[PDB]
């Protein structure tokens, strides 16, 4: 399995993560989770593991390895584990979850308890890459943008629109444009700025995007930079030219018929090829790998016994 | 003390025109009065044992009509000693000049008062029994007598050993030994022994006890002996004769009253006016007999359905009960009257009939009391019940297309929990409730006079729950009656925002709205009819807050309620007064957000929105019924 | 056998009040006479004697014949039933038909069928004509089950006036700028409406300007469209105009 430079990595509701050689056709293994509802899959960019997490518990597994077990574990987090992902040499593992307390784990050594901790009033509902490695982009349930330094607290909390928690965001991979996404159904982009003093970034708004009806999910930018898609309970993916965040196409399984409404609320999306294709967590029973600008269907995934909780990939060392 | 006693007493000077207005308004008015009432006996509980506070109180307490006195009669048998000197020997009095002109209102409360587990009431009680009885011509020794019956039979002492006894194993096991067999068994049978073994038919009494006996016997030994084999055998007899009770507590139903107590039944045409129904401004009805069986409703209490025939041919009808004093309840049914009382003044709320439904509570002890069984009512849970078992539909559906979605809904993100529930809400019809009430009702021209009367009787019981804090709205603590659609409710164990609280499952939410109850309201949905009534009832109270807040503060600060709260949450006066503080935030719209003052129209309307959060919704426990 | 719907069936020449009553109360009797019930059998002596009763027992005995029709037989009565509406709205078998499908609809034989789609509009304005506004209002709410129009909205706020419930009238505007949103239609009728509220731009606003008693600008509005307009209009806006001039003092105008 995981010498394949091309991997799909999900769940269904059932939470068994499934794993497949994209261009089988098949869940070529599957990680029998039926203890806990999966909240994150984390394969790592290298194609050599995985961090697999849900509620009350992240294990650690290789991808070569027929049905693995757990080769490292980490608990604690006795609550929902909504987001995972690393220091990103692979040295430790970071995860927002809905305790007070998000946290960092080790990768360089076995150990159950955290490397370290960050705490909140509000438990933790999101995190991000952040490219320095001395601080997370983390969202929680207070709505505000704890972009942290790992050990200082010199931390953003920022809320551009009011209150609510904030579902998701995500970073541009070259480090200038920071999109920040809520339950009120939309997302805003500020422009990522740096300071070397205290160890904390700075934002400046750049665009508003009241994107759905329905509650906004999830966003991640093509592999380029070029695009970046935004994604929803509501039934489709929209994708936006990254120099004004506006509309280039959408790929969208809005119901054929309201006899079935949620044909998926799709959990996000991610990419593969040089930008030639899109993959969304579409929330049916297919995991769904499409085209991106052409915006077209291209092979769709069946395999979980319930409908998709999340999507994780790899195109990439 | 100095500084606070010269501004205290500086404040008396206030004091001295604020009480001394208060009586002479207190004379020259009746009903509204009571916040006036409240408020002086509030300011002498709180600083009357200064002579000088004294002087203001006495005189106008002695030249104010005995009439004023009857509006507080629970809320003085409340603290009926209040120990601080010169305020607890001055109200022992007091109480008996209701204890010289009407004993038929006192003599319950005077039944109450006798059992105190502390000393100091049981002394006032004493005392005040005692004056009574040469006032009010011996009546006292005539009631308490016929009251010490139905207080022995009250929680018939059969189900309270058995349910002792099966506590029991839940209590001893493990390391905690005492809390099980010693404090409950050996007093359980003592407590036959004496008690059902002579003022119950002994022997069928001891049935069960022969049998408890003998397990008896080995838990004795163990009590003392600490032999582990004295356990063992103390617990295998008791499984046994357990065993032999629990196929028997299902399938009692209707008791004899003399083999329930064979001095029960037999009084006959009291020295009593009917249990607090009555009052002296009426001529007497009065305690003549009793139904021949009462009657153990199917339920995990066990209450006894009666009923009393009055002098007069009436027939009282009453369910006993008792895991909790019932006073808690008396004083929340009490401000109702107050509220009622509002309504009445207003032209237009008196135009369209709205008032709360309150109904009869009569303490009898720590657990226990009479509770007024209403006609013409039905659970609003049976209802449905009845619909989809009527037409074959299945049951709890509604939890089975979650399931079938997705059985991870417990542990699902918060919108996936949406998503399902949206999901499972969106494939299932929610008017159940529109068909049955139109379907039962006779003819069209009945319905709609229905619809409207429930519409509104829901709306007024929407703004005092926001009020009060009220919460545990599943739809077997609710209630309608079948005549004149008026909604009624029935629990109060948690009134204040604690209920949004609770750990697992908050009720999060201001007062119960939702589907059925909407979709069988009016087409157009809430605005108009219902949004409007809002309005005026929260207009009425935005104004008349120096009434509610006087009955508020006086209930909430209460330092024997303090007790009731520390059973329901929880010096405790501190957060007493937070509560009032927050009562203080809904009074101006400061409850959405502490800088803002709201209109009543904007008040409302984010209140509704509070009250239609599907997140909020699907975070009550599916036993509550959000699907409904 | 079919003596009963031959007695119905004389539906197609009834044509008076009591022809029709007549009809009612013969086609009673054979329903009794012919009844699955023998109990109804030897009531058809008292029902001959005594038609008050046979009013009542009527409901009984229509069940106990109408479940022995299949659909021939039931369509062949429907259509004699649904003609003695069609035919004229005479109050009395109107009524009387009104709570017999109000019967059935409580019954589990389901509503009967009258010129299709459970004769919802046909009982709606029939018991509208007989000043039977709630049984009126009840077919306009059940008309809204299958699907809202402008004209449902404007139809069923009239009946919430008569039956004197002014909040519900207030509800269906309410929702009428929700559901329907701001609909172009309805939000014209805001000046359609019997309140000022905020010739149809002339008498279609003195209306409520006199109603108001904005007596200095109705006056101007009175003086200008009275001297200004020649048709029924002047006869229909003179009410204002000489109301005007009274309110003015105008005793000379007012004439």
């Amino acid at each position: 399995v995981g010498s394949d430079p091309v991997i799909l990595a999900t769940a269904g509701y059932d939470h068994t993560v499934r794993f497949w050689q994209a261009h089988s056709g098949i869940c070529t293994r599957t990680v029998q989770h039926q203890d806990s509802q999966v909240n994150a899959l984390e394969v790592t960019p290298d194609r050599s593991m995985i961090a697999a997490a849900g509620y009350q518990h992240i294990r650690m597994y290789d991808l070569n390895s027929n049905n693995p077990n757990p080769i490292i574990s980490y608990d604690g987090v006795n609550k929902n584990i909504a987001s995972v992902g690393f220091h990103e040499d692979g040295r430790w593992m970071y995860t927002g979850g809905e305790d007070c307390t998000a946290r960092i784990w080790d990768l360089r050594s076995r150990n159950l308890q955290c490397q370290r901790i960050f705490q909140v009033n509000a438990p933790i509902n999101c995190v991000c890459l952040h490219p320095n490695q001395a601080e997370l982009i983390v969202g929680d349930q207070s709505g505000a943008i704890h972009i942290w330094d790992l050990k200082t607290d010199h931390n953003e909390q920022l809320i551009p629109e009011p209150e609510v928690s904030i579902t998701s965001a995500h970073i541009d991979p070259d480090a200038s444009y920071m999109a920040a996404v809520n339950s009120t159904g939309n997302c805003y982009v500020w422009n990522l700025t740096g300071g070397i003093g205290d160890e904390v970034t700075q934002l400046i708004p750049k665009t508003k995007i009241p994107a759905h009806t329905r509650y906004a999910l999830q966003c991640r930018f093509s592999p380029d930079s070029t695009l970046l898609a935004t994604c929803s309970a509501d039934q489709t993916c929209k994708i936006w030219r990254t120099s004004n965040f506006s509309l280039m196409t959408e790929l969208s399984i809005k119901s054929g018929n309201p006899g079935e409404s949620s044909r998926g609320w799709m959990w996000g999306c991610a990419f593969s090829g040089d930008s030639q294709y899109i993959v969304t967590a579409s929330s049916d029973n297919l995991a769904r790998l499409w085209c991106v600008e052409t915006g077209e269907i291209k092979r769709e995934y069946g395999g979980h016994q319930k409908a998709v909780v999340c999507l994780a990939f790899n195109d990439s060392v | 003390k100095k500084v606070t006693e010269d501004l205290s007493k500086t404040l008396l000077m206030y004091t001295v025109p604020a009480v001394q207005g208060f009586f002479r308004s207190i004379s020259l008015s009746r009903g509204n009065n009571l916040q006036d009432t409240l408020r002086v006996l509030t300011l002498w509980f709180d600083y009357g044992h200064w002579p000088d506070v004294n002087e203001a109180l006495v005189e106008g307490v002695k030249a104010i009509q005995i009439d004023t006195w009857l509006q507080v009669i629970p809320q003085l048998i409340a603290r009926i000693d209040t120990p601080r000197p010169l305020v607890g020997r001055l109200i022992h009095q007091l109480l008996t000049d209701i204890g010289r002109y009407h004993p038929q209102a006192l003599i319950y409360p005077l039944t109450v008062a006798s059992k105190s587990t502390t000393t100091a009431r049981h002394n006032a009680a004493n005392k005040i029994l005692k004056n009574m009885c040469e006032h009010s011509n011996t009546l006292v020794q005539q009631a308490m007598m016929v009251s010490e019956e139905l207080i022995r039979v009250a929680i018939l002492w059969h189900e309270m050993w058995h349910e002792g006894l099966e506590e029991a194993s839940r209590l001893y096991f493990g390391e905690r030994n005492v809390k099980g067999m010693f404090e409950v068994l050996e007093p359980l049978h003592a407590m036959m022994e004496r008690g059902p073994q002579t003022l119950k038919e002994t022997s069928f009494n001891q049935a069960y006890g022969r049998d408890l006996m003998e397990a008896q016997e080995w838990c004795r030994k163990y009590m003392k002996s600490g032999n582990v084999k004295d356990l063992t055998q103390a617990w295998d007899l008791y499984y046994h004769v357990f065993r032999r009770i629990s196929k028997q507590l299902p399938q009692l139903t209707s008791l004899e009253l003399q083999y329930v107590s064979p001095k029960l039944l037999m009084c006959r045409d009291l020295e009593l006016a009917v249990p607090g129904t009555y009052d002296p401004n009426q001529p007497i009805i009065r305690i003549q007999s009793i139904a021949p069986s009462l009657q153990v409703i199917t339920s995990k209490q066990r209450p006894r359905k009666l009923t009393l025939m009055g002098s007069n041919g009436h027939e009282f009808v009453f369910l006993l009960k008792g895991h909790e004093d019932l006073r808690q309840d008396e004083r929340v049914m009490q401000l109702f009257g107050l509220v009622n009382t509002l309504l009445a003044n207003d032209p237009t709320s008196l135009r369209k009939n709205l008032s709360i439904q309150r109904y009869a509570v009569i303490p009898l002890s720590t657990n226990s009391g009479l509770i007024g069984w209403v006609p013409h009512c039905d659970t609003l849970h049976a209802l449905i019940r009845d619909y989809r078992e009527k037409k074959k539909i299945l049951l709890n559906i509604e939890h089975r297309i979650m399931l079938r979605m997705a059985p991870d809904y417990d542990h699902l993100t918060l919108m996936q929990k949406v998503e399902v529930f949206e999901h499972a809400v969106n494939n299932t019809a929610g008017d159940d409730l529109a068909k049955l009430l139109w379907l039962k009702s006779p003819s069209s021209e009945v319905w709609f006079d229905r619809r409207t009367n429930y519409t509104r009787s829901l709306a007024v019981m929407s703004m005092v729950g926001y009020i009060l804090g009220l919460g545990d709205r599943h739809p077997s603590n609710l209630m309608l009656d079948r005549l004149s659609g008026k909604i009624l409710h029935i629990d109060f164990g948690d009134c204040f925002e604690v209920a949004m609280t609770r750990e697992k499952f908050p009720e999060k939410i201001p007062f119960r709205l939702t589907r059925m109850l909407t979709n069988a309201m009016e087409v157009t949905g809430l605005d108009g009819n219902y949004r409007i009534t809002c309005h005026t009832v929260m207009e009425v109270l935005r104004e008349h807050k120096d009434s509610v807040m006087a009955v508020l503060e006086a209930f909430v600060y209460d330092p024997l309620l303090n007790w009731r709260l520390m059973d329901t949450n929880t010096a405790l006066n501190k957060k007493a007064i937070q509560i009032i503080n927050r009562v203080r935030d809904k009074l101006t719209g400061r409850d959405f957000s502490h800088d803002d003052t709201l209109d009543v129209p904007t008040q409302v309307e984010l209140l509704i929105k509070q009250a239609t959060s599907h997140e909020n919704l699907c975070q009550c426990y599916i036993g509550w019924c959000p699907f409904w | 056998s079919t003596i009963n719907l031959q007695k119905a069936w004389g539906a197609a020449r009834r044509v008076s009040k009591d022809d029709w009553l007549e009809w009612l109360r013969r086609l009673s009797l054979e329903l009794l006479k012919d009844s699955s019930s023998p109990s109804l059998r030897s009531c058809w002596a008292l029902a001959q004697a005594y038609n008050p009763m046979a009013r009542d027992l009527f409901n009984a005995a229509f069940v106990s014949c109408w479940s022995e029709l299949n659909e021939d037989q039931q369509d062949e009565l429907i259509r004699s039933i649904e003609l003695a509406l069609t035919s004229q709205d005479i109050a009395e078998v109107t009524q009387t038909l009104l709570n017999l499908a109000e019967f059935m609809e409580h019954s589990d034989k389901g509503p009967l069928p009258l010129r299709d789609d459970n004769g919802i509009v046909l009982l709606g304005e029939r018991a509208a004509k007989c000043r039977a506004y709630a049984k009126a209002l009840h077919y306009k709410e059940l008309e809204f089950q299958k699907g809202p129009t402008p004209a449902i909205l404007e139809s069923l706020i009239s009946i919430n006036n008569k039956l004197q419930q002014p909040e519900a009238a207030a509800g269906v505007l309410e929702y009428a700028m929700k559901h329907f949103g701001e609909l172009e239609i309805q939000a014209t009728w805001y000046e359609k409406l019997h309140e000022w509220e905020d010739p149809e731009l002339m008498l279609g606003r003195m209306r409520c300007l006199e109603a108001l008693g904005e007596w200095g600008q109705l006056h101007q509005q009175c003086c200008e469209k009275w001297t200004l307009v020649n048709d029924e209009t002047q006869a229909k806006m003179a009410r204002m105009a000489a109301a005007a001039a009274w309110g003015l003092g105008q005793w000379d105008s007012m004439e």
